[PDB]
């Protein structure tokens, strides 16, 4: 829930949220793209009080580096438009940037230098306790007739996303329905404890993260 | 085929009517925008479309 | 009035604040823009004849359903889609495409891989719908898609034919197009070189179900093809034609109209009006060594 | 008379119904006479003619706007008569005072090219039981793409999140094509049926816009259930390799991401992608949660062949010669777009005949000519 | 195809091809000259017989036209066909595929006319051999495989179909008509006819019905029921005689307005009850309406065995189904006089057996409240009934009730409407009465009388068996001479007891009903039980209604409202009817007044349907009329005008719903359209009739069953937030019910939008509240229809009170009829001899594929679902009984019927 | 081509009717176009044909 | 012209410095001296 705890803290603060794709960032002619974020941050400058929310920035954000005949460089221009707003030659006046990557695997050095991304926080996958903790928020949630344990699907799952306990719930719903119950008891959560699990190995939804920029 | 083919012509008479009816209907069609509250704004909006200012 | 009035339809107007006067006398037509642009006539069967099989095999599985397509409903039988003609090129592939176009009443839209038949889309991922939907105006119609398959040389590396790419698009389509608005008449011609190098997946189960070979030509087909040229041409009498058919053996349909050509532009030189037997024994002579100078070293047509 | 029952009924009644309406035009006029009749007269002058179309850029709210037309000239007109502003809001295609440039009102909206491949013209004339038989794996797809939309009470009960995507996945020809048109008759809401082959694309920047609008659309005539057929298609299909490549695949993917999902939160965009090449996805397309119940297809058993093989032998002329069984012998675990061709194939040693009957000896026949094809572009004969 | 002579017998049929040798030179010749050659030809018939069946399979034009064309002159020109008298007679045989040759393969305009009228005439006069016949099998069952024969064959068949037809448009009949020449009738064609039929059932279905109905007569169905009564299983199963049969009835149900139809019907009900399943009996005997057929069936099992075994059970169950309650009547006491068990028998013929099975389904139900909490003002008064709307059916709520503060704090009208909605918590049941009593002994008059319509609702699903019947509390209320009190006891009888028309019940309404002298605004009541009471059986077209109607107009004219409510009353008296009512109608135009005429539009609509289209053209040159003879002239009154106009529109719109049930369920589509346009209409005809259309529309939808529910109801409600009158928005809300939550869901946020949105008026917001809570019952407890259930043809007997309030202003008074809207469906389960109260599976088709019925037999693959679910509205009707696997055997065939599932384990 | 620009456009209107007046031009006694293109990568499908 | 609109703006531009180069259009006392900084940049047909 990368993209989650994004939206809980866009009910809280109350900033302006401008968000951005970085496959929007890429137009059919170069230096149309230069335009674009140019603009955008000049907005955000006017704009009190603003947030502006880097999604999906793996594109666009990338690491620099020379082809001599690529492609790559027309994109890269728009990398480098990014860089020359944040530091800019005035200091942003309270603009929060998060900036969101799947992956640190390939990232640019100069935006993510330390001095402008500040602290930056390692997302993790939630513990033996951190299972039980959402999965208890999901299960409040559902109608599951008392006396269950939140503890006991957390030690049967491996370490998980909690994005499986959300779909354990709802899987575990739909063999509610084809029982024909109102209720969830303990012995649909175990088959769908078992389907996820199944899944995942049989694709590789965890410990992979694909692309190369 | 005949306890077939009878029905089959009288499906084709059919989809006749509902091209005539596609017509009819779009003959006395009316449009809007905003209605009732921007019947008001017509009384206002007149006299300031009279000036220039666009 | 507006049911007076319709869309791509010519209006005048009287411009002081645009007020319709009359219709036009005009009317624009948006499918013979791109048929136009890329220019194909369209034949008969006579001007095919010698490859006199394949005439019947695509009379049964083409025409047959166009004419009467109640016979298929009784049998139930989902009428043929993709048709693949292939073979050696000029083997006169294209010019039975032509020929069924006539006689089935349809459109012959030659397609091409060409982008200057457009002006108002440009590209082919968004106009293939728009393609089917011009013939379904002008309906029938015959959709000759022509891949080539080795077009470009970074496209066959890179899907095994970027034209077998909008021809997987049709095709999927063209699955339910069994009732929409009432059946097909928008058929599939397809056509290639061979089907080794067509994607395994426009020859999956139930997407193709008739298959075309066309081979070289006969010694007595390339004879008939022969005969329609000196119809334009004026010979003398006692000139076997099934003698010069015996002087070539050609390997496409390609050879023997350049053998028709290189006779008279040496009459031409002559300047006599007859075309004269030893002008065949020289004309035959030309061709059959053109054959060999682009195959010695695996030469192109141009530099 | 068991076509006659339904036809007698429903055509009187669409002759009526025309003939209704005809002597209603006039009707419609009568209930007002200065009561609307009036308001008309006042709205009209207003408007005059010719009404000039403009494009709007944006609204400022002090009751103005800046249009760019396309005609050059911008004009910072005035949001005056017979209009509302949240009918307005960027994109709209506006009705201009050909004087004194007022928007009267907003009427005009104009469909893209590619929202036309997009949408269907057609309602499946096909429904389901047209390659039935794995008919356990097809209530994985009516659960969770037909049932939530016909049902809110189900799943209020246990309360949460209802259902939400599926991925389909298999061999060709095992039926995936015809699984997605066949809940989308059912169901009667907005289908939504592309291509992947037309997300890829050789111009570059274009292919995120495209993939950004469907979803776009899907959210706003909402319900929509998208089918994206062939999501394999996006790495074994592209072009040239200098606005092909590594490079627009790479954004389209991204882009898709933020669309099922991200932050948007659009519409309702139900997804069923049909594939076979699933391991040429992201883990967070794969994640759960855009894929809930996902659905596995392996070739039929002998028994299930059956089934497949006597709802295709229903439409042809049959006689008490033919023998279905002997035909599932000789088949062992093949698509039942195997099956499909074959009796396709079967009408085409009929028509080759001209002869309108169907026998054994058709079936038979061309079941060599469906195995010829499995086992020649083989060249081993007997495993090597 | 080229000649290559007698070389070989396959070369002399392509010989043949072009020219015949032995059909045409040697026989003609032989024919124009000795006449001791007819030996020879008598011999060489049989020869030229297998030339014509060789060359079947050639199917070319040319080839059978040129070949045959010199014997096709010959029957006039040389034979003269009576040469040798018999002799070219029994020769007609290849002569007859020759002029055919000309009708059908060729086509040349000028003899495909004249030939037509040739081959009628010797068809019957070679069907005098019987040889005729033999003709057509050879051709219909076929020999050879050609496209010929696929066009040819009808048009032999037609010849019948054409002269039949022709004897009814022109009454001259016979040959003295040239189209045909042929005789009608005669033991010569009629011979023919039934062997036609017998080859052309087996191989066919074609015609059959044109045949049967084009004589007119049931004496033609009567016929047909002894070769399909052989046929019922060693020929093909029960179940494909069935789909054979019940279509006589429906191609040609919508076919058959009254007289005809009636007859028709009866001779199918025959056929079903001559066949194995008794199951298709009990259905159309119901549908006829006549005590007579239901009596037959019920009989059928009881009376032989004289064992208790499965047959009393049976029987008691089949009875039990119609919840009108005019099978239950009449079933009871056969059980009484047999006596193997009067305790088991009695009470499962009663619906007091329904309400057992009612507490298992909302086992599973429970209650989910959602009830309004407004107090104070009017809207204590709206918040009070909608309790009542929300726990409709047996539910549980007694503790709400017995805080008596929110009920002592209705008023007026409000209190009598306030006890009548706590009646509803307890509809459906024995218990309740409790409540009622203790406000009923105490306090005003107002809460005595409420008390008496909530017994009237309670009292519904216990009435038979002479287990606390309506009748016993009611009578007392009756006698005692206060106006509030009468009216409301018998009003709550009607109710209760339905469509029963006991003897009891009956002759307590039969002497009133004949005072309106005295001016009595609540006096409607009077008629208007009765007429409810009337419906679901045959009609008597009672003269105590007929008479009362009359006074009324006689004594006053004041009271609109009065007599509006009694214009209706009689239309709806006279449903479950058709035959008699076109006596009536006359009847009632014999005194003419233009207050009268406002009576007759109605009654037309009930004695016409089974067809309206007569009828629909009608109630719509009536619409026209007023605008008309205003419209003419430049080119008291005030409440005869308004009952005119008024009466039209809700005629228009009854007229085409019992139309659109009965018969095709394709049409209803259009059907609710005819009203769409109708409303544009009206909200189009005057000012005034404007306000009468929007209410009707939603009444329309609910009685015609439309198949479409998402669209329709939601867009029209849109218009109608502007337009006066929000009793339109409890109008959509009776249809849009369904299967609850699948329409539902988008109801409640649309009506709920304008509601709560819009106060402007607390009298307009009552009105929009009340329909919000009707529309849904929590966790899908039961569903509303207005058809029977049993039959989807059928139409209800308990729902005739909401069809009836529509046609008027909303009022207070109003509020109180609105209270009762009794209607239920019971949910199926598998019954055992100890009463099982599960259902294992069923299947649930959303759509039937069978274009083998209307009304689609449910098919054999379905979708599945579990145990003990309501039995599914639209997208759900079709219904099979998956138990087979399971070793078990339905007893009573289910096809999305109401009845219950009732199996036979093995 | 692209095609996806107004500039395009204009290129492209021109040689349409260069091809429609080659069209006009033909069965005369004049002699069908001369011209020379330095590479054969720049012809469409029609004009070649 | 595989990349974007900008590589046939170049090759408008060329063309015409052909034609008048050597042509029907001939020259004259006018002199080309191009002054490059890398020569294998350029299309062979301004290497000519
Ligand atoms: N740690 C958690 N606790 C509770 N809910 C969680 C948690 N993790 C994931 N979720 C669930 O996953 C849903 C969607 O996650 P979200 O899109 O916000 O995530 P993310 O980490 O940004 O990943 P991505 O951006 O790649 O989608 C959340 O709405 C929530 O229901
Ligand atoms: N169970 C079946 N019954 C009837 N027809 C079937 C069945 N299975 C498949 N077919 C038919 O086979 C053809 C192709 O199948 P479909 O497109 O539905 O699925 P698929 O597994 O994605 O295969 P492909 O994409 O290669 O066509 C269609 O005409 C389809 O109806
Ligand atoms: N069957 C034929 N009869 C007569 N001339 C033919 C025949 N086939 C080929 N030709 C001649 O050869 C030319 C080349 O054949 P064409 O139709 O262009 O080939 P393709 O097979 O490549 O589509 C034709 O335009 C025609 O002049």
């Amino acid at each position: 829930g990368k993209t989650l705890c994004a939206r809980a803290v866009a009910n809280r603060t109350d900033a302006t949220f401008i968000r951005v794709i970085g496959s929007e960032l890429v137009q059919k002619y170069v230096g149309e793209g230069a335009r674009m974020v140019r603009e955008l941050f000049e907005m955000a400058r006017t704009k009190k009080a603003c947030i502006i929310f880097f999604d999906e920035i793996d594109a666009v954000g990338g690491a620099r580096f020379d082809d001599g005949a690529g492609g790559d460089n027309e994109v890269q221009r728009t990398m480098l438009e990014l860089i020359t707003q944040l530091d800019g030659f005035d200091p942003r006046g309270n603009i929060k940037v998060m900036f969101a990557t799947n992956r640190p695997n390939t990232l640019d050095p100069a935006l993510l230098r330390p001095g402008r991304i500040d602290r930056k926080v390692e997302f993790s996958l939630p513990d033996l306790e951190g299972r039980a903790n959402i999965f208890r928020i999901h299960s409040k949630s559902m109608s599951v007739e008392r006396g269950i344990r939140w503890e006991l699907i957390s030690r049967l799952c491996p370490n998980s996303t909690g994005a499986e306990l959300r779909s354990v719930c709802t899987e575990a719903g739909m063999f509610a329905i084809r029982a024909r119950r109102k209720v969830a008891t303990e012995k649909d959560f175990l088959k769908a404890v078992d389907k996820v699990i199944s899944g995942y190995k049989k694709f590789s939804s965890t410990s992979r993260y694909m692309q190369y920029n | 085929a005949a306890p077939y083919a009878a029905k089959l012509k009288q499906t084709e008479n059919d989809l006749k009517d509902i091209e005539a009816r596609i017509k009819e209907k779009a003959g006395v069609k009316e449009s809007d925008t905003g209605l009732a509250p921007s019947h008001l704004w017509d009384i206002m909006g007149d006299r300031q479309r009279l000036g220039e200012e666009h | 009035n507006v049911k007076d009035l319709k869309a791509s339809q010519r209006v005048c107007l009287r411009s002081d604040s645009y007020m319709l006067h009359k219709v036009l006398e005009n009317k624009a037509d948006p499918l013979v823009s791109l048929m136009m642009v890329e220019k194909v006539p369209d034949s008969t069967y006579d001007m095919v004849g010698g490859l006199t099989k394949q005439i019947k095999e695509i009379k049964e599985v083409i025409e047959l359903p166009v004419k009467h397509p109640e016979l298929f409903e009784s049998l139930g039988i989902a009428q043929p889609k993709g048709v693949i003609l292939y073979g050696p090129p000029g083997t006169g592939k294209t010019l039975l495409a032509r020929a069924v176009a006539h006689h089935t009443d349809c459109k012959f839209i030659r397609v091409s891989g060409a982008e200057l038949v457009q002006k108002y889309i440009g590209e082919g991922s968004r106009m293939v719908r728009e393609l089917f939907v011009m013939a379904r105006e002008h309906a029938p119609s015959i959709i000759f898609m022509d891949e080539i398959d080795s077009i470009g040389s970074t496209r066959v590396e890179g899907s095994g034919g970027g034209d077998s790419e909008v021809q997987r698009t049709m095709l999927e389509l063209l699955n339910q197009l069994d009732g929409f608005e009432t059946s097909k008449n928008i058929k599939i011609i397809m056509a290639t070189n061979r089907l080794d190098i067509l994607d395994p997946a426009l020859l999956r189960p139930g997407r193709i179900d008739r298959k075309i070979e066309f081979p070289p030509p006969s010694v007595a087909a390339r004879a008939e093809i022969l005969r329609i040229h000196s119809r334009k041409m004026n010979l003398t009498r006692g000139i076997n034609l099934r003698k010069v058919a015996e002087k070539m053996n050609g390997c496409s349909g390609a050879d023997v109209k350049g053998v028709c050509t290189e006779a008279g532009m040496y009459a031409l030189r002559e300047r006599r009006i007859h075309v004269t037997q030893e002008d065949f024994e020289l004309a035959v002579g030309k061709v059959m060594n053109k054959n060999q100078e682009t195959a010695i070293s695996v030469a192109k047509l141009f530099k | 008379r068991c076509k006659l029952k339904l036809l007698r009924m429903e055509r009187i009644k669409d002759h009526l119904l025309l003939e209704e309406e005809f002597v209603s035009n006039s009707e419609i006029l009568k209930p007002f006479e200065k009561k609307q009749e009036e308001e008309k007269k006042q709205l009209e002058e207003i408007r005059g003619n010719p009404l000039s179309i403009g494009t709007l850029e944006e609204i400022i709210d002090d009751d103005h706007a800046i249009v760019t037309s396309p005609t050059m000239p911008d004009y910072y007109v005035s949001i005056l008569s017979f209009v509302d502003k949240e009918l307005l809001e960027p994109g709209c295609s506006v009705l201009l005072h050909h004087k004194t440039m007022s928007i009267v009102g907003v009427l005009q909206d104009d469909a893209d090219p590619m929202v036309s491949v997009m949408k269907m013209d057609k309602s499946p004339t096909e429904s389901y039981s047209d390659i039935g038989g794995l008919e356990s794996q097809i209530q994985e797809i009516k659960e969770s793409v037909e049932l939530p939309l016909t049902h809110p009470e189900l799943y209020e009960e246990m309360g949460i999140k209802p259902p939400k995507g599926v991925i389909l996945y298999g061999a060709p020809g095992t039926g995936k094509t015809l699984l997605a048109k066949a809940v989308a008759n059912q169901t009667s809401a907005t289908f939504l049926r592309i291509v992947g082959s037309e997300l890829i694309q050789k111009y570059l920047g274009d292919g995120p816009r495209l993939c950004r609008q469907i979803f776009k659309v899907a959210g706003e005539n909402a319900p929509s259930i998208v089918f994206i057929d062939e999501i394999d298609a996006i790495g074994t299909k592209r072009y040239d390799s200098n606005s092909g490549g590594e490079r627009e695949i790479q954004r389209t993917m991204l882009e898709l991401l933020n669309q099922l999902d991200g932050f948007d939160d659009r519409g309702d965009v139900k997804v069923i992608m049909a594939t076979n090449k699933i391991e040429t996805l992201d883990p967070a397309l794969i994640r759960p949660g855009r894929i809930d119940r996902k659905i596995l297809f392996e070739n039929p058993d002998l028994s299930t062949k059956k089934k497949i093989l006597g709802i295709h032998t229903s439409k042809m002329n049959l006689s008490e010669d033919v023998n279905l069984e002997t035909l599932v012998t000789t088949k062992d675990d093949l698509s039942g777009a195997d099956i499909q061709a074959m009796c396709t194939e079967a009408g085409l040693l009929a028509l080759r005949e001209r002869r309108m009957q169907v026998t054994a000896e058709d079936f038979k026949q061309a079941k060599e000519r469906v195995m010829k094809n499995k086992v020649e572009e083989n060249l081993e004969g007997l495993y090597l | 195809m080229v000649d290559e002579s007698d070389k070989k017998q396959q070369t002399i049929d392509e010989q043949s091809q072009i020219s015949p040798e032995k059909q045409t030179p040697n026989k003609k010749d032989k024919k124009k000259e000795e006449e001791e050659q007819l030996s020879e030809e008598d011999a060489k018939l049989k020869t030229d017989l297998e030339l014509l069946v060789e060359r079947l399979k050639e199917d070319d034009s040319s080839l059978y036209e040129a070949s045959l064309n010199a014997l096709k002159e010959s029957i006039k020109n040389s034979t003269s066909s009576m040469t040798a008298v018999p002799k070219p007679l029994k020769f007609l045989r290849p002569t007859y595929p020759d002029l055919c040759s000309i009708y059908d393969k060729w086509t040349d305009p000028n003899l495909k006319s004249s030939l037509a009228d040739v081959l009628s005439i010797l068809a019957m006069t070679y069907s005098e051999n019987g040889k005729h016949d033999s003709l057509r099998y050879r051709l219909l069952s076929d020999v050879s495989d050609f496209e010929g024969w696929g066009h040819e064959y009808i048009r032999h068949l037609a010849l019948e179909i054409g002269e039949v037809y022709n004897d009814q448009v022109e009454k001259d009949a016979e040959d003295e008509t040239s189209s045909d020449g042929s005789k009608s009738d005669g033991s010569a064609a009629t011979s023919g006819f039934e062997f036609s039929k017998e080859d052309t059932l087996r191989l066919c279905l074609d015609i059959v019905p044109y045949f049967l109905k084009h004589n007119g007569e049931e004496d033609a169905v009567d016929l047909l029921l002894e070769i399909e009564s052989i046929d019922k299983l060693p020929q093909f199963v029960d179940e494909n005689t069935f789909q054979r049969v019940c279509q006589y009835m429906v191609a040609c149900v919508p076919l058959l307005p009254p007289p005809e139809d009636v007859a028709f019907l009866k001779t199918a009900y025959s056929i079903y009850l001559s066949q194995n399943e008794l199951t298709d009996a009990i259905a159309l005997a119901v549908r006829l309406g006549e005590e007579d057929m239901i009596r037959s069936v019920f009989d059928a099992t009881s009376d032989p065995v004289m064992h208790k075994q499965l047959a009393y059970i049976l029987a008691a169950q089949k009875t039990s189904f119609e919840y009108e309650g005019v099978q239950d009547i009449i079933g009871n006491g056969k059980l009484s006089e047999h006596f193997l068990y009067l305790a088991k028998e009695l009470n499962l013929t009663g619906p007091k057996v329904p309400e057992d099975i009612y507490k298992s389904h909302l086992d599973n139900s429970k209650s989910v409240f959602s009830s309004a909490g407004l107090d104070s003002a009017q809207q204590n008064l709206a918040s009070s009934f909608v309790n009542g709307f929300l726990n409709l059916g047996y539910c549980n709520d007694k503790l709400i009730v017995d805080n008596d503060n929110w009920v002592y704090k209705t008023k007026g009208d409000g209190m009598t409407s306030a006890v009548a909605s706590i009646g509803s918590i307890y509809q459906w049941n024995l218990d309740g009465l409790q409540q009622l009593d203790k406000y009923l002994y105490v306090d005003e008059p107002e809460v005595k009388a409420g008390a008496l319509l909530g017994i009237g609702i309670s009292a519904s699903g216990v009435h038979d068996g002479e287990v606390e019947p309506a009748l016993l509390l009611l009578q007392d209320y009756v006698t005692n001479p206060d106006t509030k009190i009468s009216s409301a006891a018998i009003l709550g009888l009607g109710i209760a007891f339905a469509g029963s028309k006991n003897d009891e019940v009956l002759g307590l309404l039969l002497p009133i009903a004949a005072s309106t002298d005295l001016p009595i605004e609540t006096a409607a009541m009077a008629s208007l039980a009765l007429a409810h009471v009337f419906v679901g059986t045959c009609n008597g077209d009672i003269t105590t209604s007929i008479m009362d109607n009359f006074l009324e107009r006689t004594a006053i004219e004041l009271k609109t409202d009065w007599v509006r409510f009694l214009a209706l009353a009689l239309g709806i008296l006279y449903m479950g009817q058709g035959e008699q009512v076109d006596d009536v109608l006359e009847t009632i135009s014999a005194i003419e007044h233009p207050m009268t005429s406002a009576i007759e539009v109605l009654v037309g609509s009930c004695a016409y349907t089974g067809t309206g289209d007569v009828l629909l053209i009608q109630d719509l040159l009536h619409r026209l009329t007023p605008k008309n003879v205003k419209g003419e002239e430049d080119a008291e009154i005030k409440s005869e005008e308004k009952k005119g106009k008024s009466s039209d529109k809700d005629a228009t719109t009854d007229g085409k719903n019992d139309d659109e049930e009965e018969e095709k369920e394709a049409g209803i589509v259009d059907e609710l359209a005819y009203a769409v346009l109708g409303i544009a209409l009206i909200a189009l005809g005057e000012d005034i009739g404007k306000e009468m259309s929007l209410r009707h529309f939603g009444h329309l939808m609910h009685y015609g069953n439309e198949h479409i529910r998402r669209m329709v109801p939601l867009a029209m409600g849109i218009v109608s937030v502007s337009d006066p009158q929000m009793k339109v928005f409890d109008t959509l809300t009776r249809f849009s019910h369904d299967a609850d939550l699948e329409v539902s869901m988008n109801s409640i946020f649309a009506m709920g939008l304008c509601g709560a949105g819009t106060n402007n008026a607390r009298l307009a917001q009552l009105l929009r509240q009340l329909a919000s809570y009707y529309s849904r019952e929590q966790d899908a407890l039961f569903i509303t229809r207005l058809a029977q259930g049993l039959l989807h043809l059928g139409k209800g007997t308990m729902t005739m009170d909401v069809f009836n309030d529509a046609h008027v202003l909303n009022k207070v008074t109003l509020a109180s009829i609105l209270t009762t809207a009794v209607g239920l469906v019971s949910p199926s389960f598998m019954l055992k001899h100890h009463q099982l109260f599960y259902m294992l599976n069923a299947g649930i088709r959303p759509k039937f594929i069978l274009a083998l019925n209307d009304e689609g037999e449910p098919i054999k693959v379905n979708v599945r679902v579990g145990q003990a679910v309501e039995t599914v509205g639209q997208a759900g009707r079709p219904k099979k009984i998956t138990g087979w696997i399971t070793q078990s055997t339905p007893v009573l065939l289910n096809h999305g019927e109401r009845a219950e599932l009732e199996t036979d384990e093995y | 081509f692209d095609a996806q620009t107004g500039s395009d456009r204009e290129v492209q209107r021109i040689l349409i009717e260069l091809l429609t007046q080659m069209d006009g031009f033909d069965q005369s006694t004049n002699v069908k176009v001369i011209m020379a293109t330095n590479r054969a990568d720049t012809l469409d499908p029609a004009l070649l044909r | 012209s595989e990349g974007t609109s900008a590589d046939r703006e170049i090759q408008r531009t060329l063309m015409e410095l052909l034609t008048q180069m050597d042509g029907f259009d001939n020259l004259g006392q006018t002199k080309i001296i191009m002054a490059t900084n890398r020569p294998d940049t350029l299309d062979p047909a301004l290497l000519r």
